[PDB]
């Protein structure tokens, strides 16, 4: 049940790392 | 249902692996290459961070992905 939820965390932190780059 | 302490750390860690392993370099290649072919004013940004989000997840070495899914479990379940 947390399975789907662990995948949302990782995927959200990763999409946020792309923006990290993207801003500068 | 996270201790927001851990969140900060997980975010700091992902950044450290992604620098080391070349993920940082390749994503900046991709952007520079896409923009160079598009035109800057021509682009419709987020028509842009949306487009490459599939590619960026799948560029992640499976070793990196595994350490991350390690700590994310050791947190989501205490």
């Amino acid at each position: 049940s947390l399975d789907e939820a662990a995948n949302y965390l990782y995927q959200s932190l990763l999409d946020d790392a792309v923006v990290g780059i993207f801003n500068e | 249902t996270l201790r927001s302490q851990d969140k900060a750390a997980l975010k700091e860690l992902l950044h450290t692996r992604l620098v080391e392993c070349g993920w940082h370099k390749d994503i900046k290649e991709m952007i520079r290459n896409i923009i160079m072919e598009r035109g800057v004013d021509n682009i419709n940004r987020d028509q842009l961070a949306a487009q490459i989000v599939p590619q960026a997840r799948a560029l992640v070495p499976e070793v990196v992905k595994n350490e991350m899914m390690l700590r994310v479990h050791a947190a989501l379940d205490k």
